[PDB]
């Protein structure tokens, strides 16, 4: 109905909308992190996290705080509200894409764009988890259905899905029948970002811009570094699923699922946003 | 004191959710208007005219329409804004008049605002139960100035806010 406010500027790699607020917190690769609590058409703060670019934005999970990543390689959580830094560690050799907050003993998970992501105890000091299975440059890192199960999208042309543990990664199982992750007609490839057969999914599509998950589900909706943004369901795994998402002119940087909407929104580069179904598609 | 230039106020304000509270009210104000602020203020007419013309021309709003004669109506408006009409000529605000009324006021943070409004005026089958008089508003910024013309426009009549 109305586009309340609109100025075109910002060169934007990472993004998030406030699930609680009508904020948008926006990550530019201008090196900028911004929180604007978008409501009153006003920015609360604006820090260009470092000289270098900024790729990442993720939620802490609480109410109004950012966990942020730059080419600093640092995980910062700073509360806009409390304008202060919660606990601090820098980052490996690339930026931080996703974060989750937990609390047996007020306990923490950090998801990263490089190498490993490490999950840390500052209370009764022990190890909840270690994640290796990333390399460099994560476009879109994701919590899964199980929130603390996860997927990652890479500029290392892989995807990682990991299994975690309370004493590092492992799963025990023995009942299933076939798999959709990989087990009948169609299915898409493994990539390499880690080295355990959970599934490293192939992020080659000239590299993957975005990865997006299906909560209980393993369908992914993707942005890809190909015109082809190729959709695959690992809750099916169709053939002509070797779908290349097509503009008219080039690209499909991203195409995304809206939690509520059984739809795909695509956006591209001929000057465009392209409109897609996904209810009958 | 405290300059904040967020005009007409309407500036976001916070009551916070910070303790037995998960939310609260963040509010921007509205309800902050002019008609009140300015006080009446005065001038020599020749100089005035000269000045009238001279001033920040840039705003005007029209008077036309009401519920009253500009006797009672004018008085009401005057009191409402707390502002001045500088001088009469007896020509007659009665039989018609076919009077243009010059008004001046000075405020609390000191802007002087000038008006010439020229107005028809009530009287049987003669003229005035509208106006179609033009209210010429001069205040330095047009933005407040016109806004003032409005504000007065709000002021002008009496109806469901």
């Amino acid at each position: 109905m109305l586009t309340k406010f609109e100025t075109k500027s910002a060169r934007v790699k990472g993004l998030s909308f406030h699930p609680k607020r009508p904020w948008i917190l926006t990550s530019l690769h201008n090196g900028v992190i911004q929180l604007w609590d978008y409501r009153m058409c006003t920015l609360i703060d604006k820090f260009d996290e470092h000289d270098g670019p900024v790729r990442g934005i993720d939620f802490h999970k609480q109410q109004p705080l950012f966990v942020s990543g730059g080419d600093d390689y640092k995980i910062k959580v700073w509360n806009y509200k409390l304008r202060r830094c919660l606990f601090t560690l820098l980052g490996h050799l690339d930026y931080i894409r996703t974060t989750f907050f937990h609390h047996e003993y007020p306990w923490i998970l950090s998801a990263s764009d490089d190498q490993t992501i490490r999950v840390w105890n500052w209370q009764s000091r022990t190890c909840v988890c270690v994640l290796t299975g990333h390399n460099h440059y994560v476009m879109c890192a994701q919590f899964h259905p199980s929130e603390d199960l996860v997927v990652s999208a890479s500029l290392d042309q892989t995807v990682r899905v990991w299994d975690i543990s309370g004493l590092r990664k492992k799963n025990l199982s023995p009942g299933a029948v076939e798999s959709d992750v990989r087990g009948i007609t169609g299915v898409d490839l493994f990539g390499t970002t880690d080295a355990v057969v959970k599934h490293v999914l192939e992020g080659h599509d000239r590299g993957v811009n975005w990865a997006a998950f299906h909560p209980t589900m393993p369908l992914i909706v993707s942005g890809a570094d190909d015109r082809q943004v190729k959709i695959w369901r690992m809750n099916e795994s169709k053939a002509w699923e070797v779908d290349t998402c097509r503009g008219h002119y080039n690209n499909v940087s991203c195409a995304v699922f809206h939690p509520r909407q059984e739809l795909i929104l695509s956006n591209s580069e001929d000057k465009s946003i392209r409109v897609w179904d996904m209810s009958k598609r | 004191s405290t300059e904040n230039g967020i005009i007409f106020g309407n500036i976001v304000y916070d009551v916070s959710g910070a303790a037995s509270d998960r939310n609260c009210v963040v509010l921007s104000d509205i309800h902050i208007d002019i008609m009140d602020y300015i006080q009446p203020a005065t001038c020599t007419d020749a100089e005035f005219r000269q000045m009238w013309a001279e001033f920040e021309w840039e705003n005007k709003v029209t008077v036309n329409t009401n519920m009253t004669d500009l006797n009672d109506y004018l008085q009401h408006i005057l009191k409402s804004t707390n502002m001045k009409c500088l001088t009469p000529e007896k020509a007659l605000s009665g039989y018609c008049g076919f009077m243009a009324a010059n008004l001046y006021a000075r405020s609390i943070f000191g802007e002087d605002a000038l008006a010439n409004v020229s107005i028809e005026k009530p009287v049987h089958q003669g003229p005035d139960a509208a106006v179609t008089g033009h209210i010429r508003i001069r205040a330095k910024s047009q933005g407040m100035a016109l806004s003032l013309g409005d504000k007065i426009n709000l002021s002008q009549k009496k109806t469901s806010l």
